[PDB]
């Protein structure tokens, strides 16, 4: 089996950081406003879900029924869907479209028809193709605290930040609109509401050499202020319409050869820590579109050859599953400092064969954050995923078993608390687990 | 009185019960909106929608007619339960709401005097008429699961005296069956006795056949599965004993189900038939009058009819019909000696199928409207045709249908829909036609766009309404649908207006030029009498992006300048009854005037104001050259000030008098000519009411106020008068916020 990973695309629209900045950013293409004909931003149209997306003019319930459907004529036999949104700035659309986008989202999978968003996640909990998520990405100056937990009510478990540098001057030089120092305090409200927070970097920026990029990425695993729980590895394209395609014409700008580049992501995967996955080492962007840049389509295995012939083993949690039996495995845990709190890794492994079953997160609830009003009564700890591959049956609830144990005698808590998504908040109940608003808790 | 309704083009929902049929007189009432439009299939004109129904404030969710009485039962997402009655024959009125249950209907159903209401908590109630008045008391309320079970369909019959049965589904694979008794005062005993497994999927649809043999009857059960599981009902005396010691190896799924009610009615219910295929999710489940047939729609834009052929025992497909989006309800008639098979899509829109003796089926004449708001109204520069456009990123045509195929006068004329020019997505805020084969458009884009009229509607335009078209052998034909791209491509003997799928794809129109200049999205456009120079304004917050652009309509290029003067965002623009000025209607509070070079098409500031109006202004509209140099203007302060050019001191133009209005006026029209003397001028505000006025020189005159049964039910957004004069009467063209879209006709000598 598996998870169905289905894409949808809001309505194309403008940032909401073109009016005080004068533009949006340099490196980024498409969008209204370019040549691209009715495309949303950072897309061209010649995409495989950017040409599902204007067949069906962005209408999210039926743009989300022909792509599952078109999944079980392949006949995938899907029963566990995990959606995610891309393009554009979803979270900067009216608070009347966003809405009543997301109720369509959920009406596609539970036949439920309506439009109040408080009763169709209802109707979502008992259905039987069932979401386990909902993915959406954004910028860090819209993760306050009422954007926060407006992807509460949504169903949203896993957000996405594209911080692409560590530098000042980058995020000033390519009129990015934030600060890095503003970006590292958003990550902790972000974590302690429960989310799962996957970032964004992008090598070969301009002004970034090629020294800087190996203490930039160095710096975002020793760092205790980063540290997230996933990358996408994003190189520089340089696109036709965009702010640096000027920058190449009058050669001012040129980009890496296609030696230093894999030479480069062959040291960045040697880094990645077992708590982490990388799920892009590059996008799906068309070859004939780009002008410099990645040559071909095949970053990925060109850079584990490249680490074959230096000793180094890539121990990345994307990499190190099943996909070769275990016939055995040891549990054992790690605990890291995180932006503000004591984050611990619990997985069940093997040192040999460098394979992992089972994984889980679990967070101490911090006392300079989490504004939520369920988490301030009582010293609480919340655990935020489980993620269990495939007797080789009782995986999920051993690691249960063992984040309540060290959650009474270690953390010192009262409450254990889920941020299950909503398809899913049924296993949870069997396990003595009560809803309380968008978490699925426990008094201790 | 003078006015008459004379076309409402209102779009269906999508829910799966937005309609009923009354059995006695042939009315179809399906949920539109807010409203409850009211549509006769049946007649020897078409007429389309004649009414709808106010009361709502939210979506319609279920709509049913109580059987064998004058009553009608519905259901929004306003948390109410509305109750309707006949009045005369054909129109009804509310006599009681229930404010109850705190959350939305989702399941309804009806029988003579007693009701049952469904709602989003997992609640199932069941209302009780009483004696002496028409008024229906709460008799019981129970809960299957209480954080589990959310119900989606209720249906219940009886059991020949007082004793019935009632069947909830939803949002799980079972199918409940409960039992209650009558009383002189309420009910009693309701408890739930049966739990019927065997579905894969949550229940979508459920209904009950009609007793034909007395203590024998079937019950169908539609799910999300794809499958349409039946069910059997037999009633005391007739249970079909089993279970004895010589048993039949009795196969635990057909594990024959058996309650009592009170002591004396006890029932079996048994597994009858199952059925594979549907391709996609079911719908809507009918059952027929007589015979023994079943309807199923489905998601797929699929509806076929099922039956139970001789000779081999089992059901089968026996007639299938239908050419994305999916079937919502359905409903089935015997009018004389045929039956009728109609059903609506994701376009709002009404398809209808007739067929003799189930051989061959062909197309009949639907009804079509709009699922979310109406914009923007532009009539034809002649006034034969008007083009409605609307936010749901389509734009229709609405035109007479005065001669038939043969060439006589139609006794009536009808009003329908005979193309359907763009489909493309955006929201489409504004329109305004050129001439009677071109029109620019604009929606919520920094372009705008600009069709050509195809031959293939020129010539049923010329056949059916009867207007001449010259010079016919330059447009090309028409295209389906931008595949490689955004802009429309190029790409007989018809009897009636074209059916739904010919206005899907058949009938879009070319794009000729494309033109440029703007860089957000338009709000609002005009274009100059002489048909030389367009006009139009952008959304934006800011004085820098404020700006009349000019287009001139040969070369499709901008007028070299600009027009820098207001700040917020302009939301009206209309040249006068000549070509000289041209006056604009801001966000701003304010508004401003310009005048034409007549040889560069250059404008210049000539007649400025700062606080015309206390708050902001919406519409404007000109006064023709027999009157004077007149405009109006409506504005959100509940008032509409009417201003004259005098120069008694200066070169200036000043008020003459002004009413005031209860909720605030957003559209303000004046008629073209004259009549005796006086102009005549229609307004409408901001919640469904529509005045028109008479005019003449510092004195209006309340002519009449329209009816509040044939009124819209939300906010005004234009009014138009049509250039046409036909019998005697006017036409005024009406758009409003409740989707729907009307033409008023009006007789004044
Ligand atoms: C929306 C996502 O797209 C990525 N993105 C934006 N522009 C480019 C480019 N030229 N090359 C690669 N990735 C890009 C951003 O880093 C962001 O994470
Ligand atoms: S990068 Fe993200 S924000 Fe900057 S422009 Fe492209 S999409 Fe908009």
């Amino acid at each position: 089996s598996g998870i169905a990973v289905v894409a949808v695309m809001c309505k194309p629209h403008r940032c909401p950081h073109i009016a005080y900045t004068g533009n949006i950013c340099v490196y980024c293409p498409g969008g209204p406003d370019s040549d691209f004909e009715y495309s949303t931003q950072s897309y061209t149209g010649y995409e495989p879900t950017s040409m599902r997306a204007i067949r069906a003019r962005y209408d999210p319930y039926e743009q989300a029924r022909g792509r599952v459907e078109q999944l079980k004529q392949l006949g995938h036999s899907i029963d566990k869907v995990e959606y995610v949104l891309m393009g554009g700035t979803f979270m900067s659309l009216p608070k009347e479209y966003r809405e009543d986008f997301i109720v369509k989202l959920h009406n596609a999978l539970s036949g439920f028809n309506g439009n109040d968003i408080d009763e169709a996640i209802l109707y979502s909990q008992q259905s039987l193709t069932k979401c386990v998520g909902i993915t959406i990405e954004t910028r860090p100056d819209y993760c306050t605290q009422t954007h926060l937990d407006d992807m509460l009510k949504y169903g949203c478990t896993r957000l996405e930040i594209g911080v692409q540098s560590l530098y000042e001057d980058v995020a000033r030089d390519t009129n990015r609109g934030h600060t890095v120092r503003s970006v590292c305090e958003t990550f902790a409200v972000s974590k302690d509401a429960g989310y799962k927070v996957v970032s964004h970097m992008m090598p070969d920026l301009p002004n970034v050499g090629m020294e800087r990029d190996i203490e930039q990425f160095k710096e975002y695993f020793e760092n205790p202020d980063f540290r997230t729980d996933g990358l996408k590895i994003y190189p520089t394209l340089v696109i036709r319409g965009t702010g640096l395609y000027e920058l190449w014409k009058t050669g001012r700008y040129k980009s890496y050869s296609a030696n230093a580049l894999v030479d480069l992501v062959a040291r960045i995967l040697a880094l990645v820590p077992p708590w982490t996955r990388i799920y892009r080492v590059q996008r799906d962007i068309p070859m004939p579109l780009v002008t410099s840049g990645v040559d071909n389509g095949n970053l990925r295995e060109l850079a584990l050859a490249r680490m074959k012939d230096l000793g180094t083993t890539c121990r990345d949690v994307r990499t190190r599953e099943v996909g070769v039996q275990p016939d055995q495995v040891e549990l054992i845990r790690r605990d890291y400092y995180a932006n503000g709190g004591w984050e611990t890794f619990l997985s069940y492994e093997d040192p040999k064969k460098d394979i992992l079953i089972g994984l889980l997160r679990l967070r101490k609830a911090s006392k300079k954050y989490t504004y939520r009003k369920e988490f301030t009564s009582q010293r609480t700890s919340i655990v935020r995923e489980l993620h269990v591959y495939g007797q080789h049956q009782g995986f999920g609830t051993l690691l249960m078993e063992e984040a309540e144990r060290i959650a009474k005698e270690e953390h010192g808590s009262e409450k254990i608390s889920v941020i299950s998504g909503v398809g899913v908040r049924n296993y949870y109940g069997k396990l003595g687990y009560e809803l309380d608003g968008p978490y699925m808790s426990k008094r201790i | 009185e003078c006015i008459t309704p004379e076309a409402i083009f209102i779009g269906a929902n999508k829910q799966t019960q937005v309609s009923d049929i009354h059995k006695v007189k042939k009315i179809v009432a399906f949920g539109a909106g807010k409203t409850i439009a009211l549509w006769d299939p049946i007649e020897p004109n078409n007429k389309g929608v004649y009414a709808t129904l106010k009361g709502h404030e939210a979506e319609v969710t279920c709509v049913r007619f109580v059987p064998d009485s004058d009553f009608m039962v519905s259901a929004s997402e306003d948390h109410h339960v509305k109750i309707w009655k006949f009045t005369d024959y054909s129109h009804l009125q509310c006599i009681q709401t229930i404010q109850h249950y705190s959350k939305t209907i989702v399941a309804l159903s009806a029988l003579p005097s007693l009701i049952s209401v469904g709602c989003a908590d997992g609640t199932i109630s069941i209302w009780r008429q009483n004696i002496q008045n028409d008024e229906f008391g709460l008799a019981h309320e129970f809960t299957i699961k209480k954080g589990f079970f959310y119900p989606l369909c209720l249906s219940l019959s009886k059991v020949e005296e007082k004793k019935y049965l009632l069947a909830i589904g939803g949002t799980n694979v079972n199918v409940f069956i409960a039992s209650f008794i009558l009383s002189d005062s309420g009910i009693e005993k309701c408890r739930v006795v049966a739990e019927l497994e065997g579905h894969e999927d949550w229940v979508k649809s459920l209904a009950f056949r009609h007793q034909e043999t007395p203590g024998d009857y079937l019950l169908c059960s539609g799910s999300q599965d794809r499958y349409i599981r039946l069910w059997r009902i037999r009633i005391n005396d007739l249970i079909d004993d089993s279970e004895e010691d010589s048993k039949k190896l009795t196969l635990l799924s057909n594990k024959q189900y058996k309650f009592q009610i009170d002591d004396e009615l006890r029932v079996g219910i048994n597994f009858e038939a199952l059925i594979m295929g549907h391709d996609d999710w079911i719908s809507s489940l009918q059952w027929h009058e007589s015979r023994l047939q079943l309807l199923a729609a489905t998601a797929d834009t699929s509806l076929m009819v099922w039956e139970p052929d001789e000779t081999s025992g089992i059901w089968v497909c026996s007639l299938r019909l239908g050419e994305s989006g999916g079937f919502w309800s359905c409903l089935w008639f015997t009018h004389e000696r045929m039956d009728f098979f109609l059903t609506n899509g994701k376009t709002g829109s009404w398809r209808m199928w007739a067929t003799k003796d189930n051989i061959i089926c062909d197309q009949r004449l639907g009804i079509s409207g709009a699922t979310k708001d109406v914009t923007d109204i532009a009539w034809s520069p002649s006034g034969e045709y008007l083009l409605a456009t609307s936010l749901d990123q389509t734009t229709r045509l609405f035109a007479p249908w005065i001669y038939d195929a043969s060439g006589r006068k139609r006794e009536i004329a009808t009003w329908h829909e005979f193309s359907r020019p763009q489909i493309h997505g955006y929201d489409m805020i504004c329109v305004e036609t050129v001439t009677d084969t071109r029109f620019v458009s604009g929606g919520d884009e920094k372009i705008l766009r600009s069709f050509d009229l195809p031959k293939g509607v020129a010539g049923m335009l010329q056949k059916f309404v009867g207007i001449q078209f010259e010079e016919k052998s330059e447009m090309p034909d028409s295209a389906t649908v931008p595949v490689l791209g955004l802009s429309n491509k190029a790409g007989s003997l018809l009897e009636c207006p074209p059916m739904e799928d010919q206005l899907q794809r058949h009938l879009l129109w070319p794009e000729v030029e494309k033109l440029y200049g703007h860089g957000f999205e338009i709000t609002c456009l005009d274009i100059s009498p002489d048909q030389k120079l367009i006009a139009s304004a952008c959304r934006s917050n800011n004085v820098q992006n404020a700006v009349i652009r000019i287009f001139s309509t040969e070369n499709w290029l901008e007028i070299k300048p600009a027009l820098p003067f207001h700040s917020l965002t302009i939301t009206r623009l209309k040249f006068s009854k000549d070509g000289k000025f041209l006056l604009s209607v801001c966000r701003d509070r304010k508004w401003a005037l310009w005048e034409r070079n007549m040889e560069d098409n250059t404008f210049e500031l000539r007649f400025k104001n700062e606080k015309p109006h206390t708050r902001i202004i919406w519409d404007a509209d000109w006064a023709p050259l027999e009157f004077g140099n007149v405009f109006v203007t409506a504005s959100r302060d509940k008032t509409v000030k009417v201003w004259r050019h005098q120069k008694e001191p200066a070169d200036d133009y000043v008020l003459e008098a002004s009413i005031k209005h209860t909720k605030a006026v957003t559209a303000i029209s004046i008629h073209d000519s004259m009549i005796r003397e006086k102009i005549l001028i229609s307004v409408g505000l901001e919640n469904g009411e529509i005045y028109l006025y008479s005019y003449t020189l510092g004195k209006f005159e309340l002519i009449t106020q329209l009816n509040e049964d044939i009124t819209p039910a939300d906010k005004i957004t234009r009014l138009r008068w049509s250039h046409l004069k036909r019998n005697g009467k006017l036409f005024l063209g009406v758009g409003s916020s409740d989707l729907s879209t009307r033409i008023y006709s009006l007789a004044y000598e």
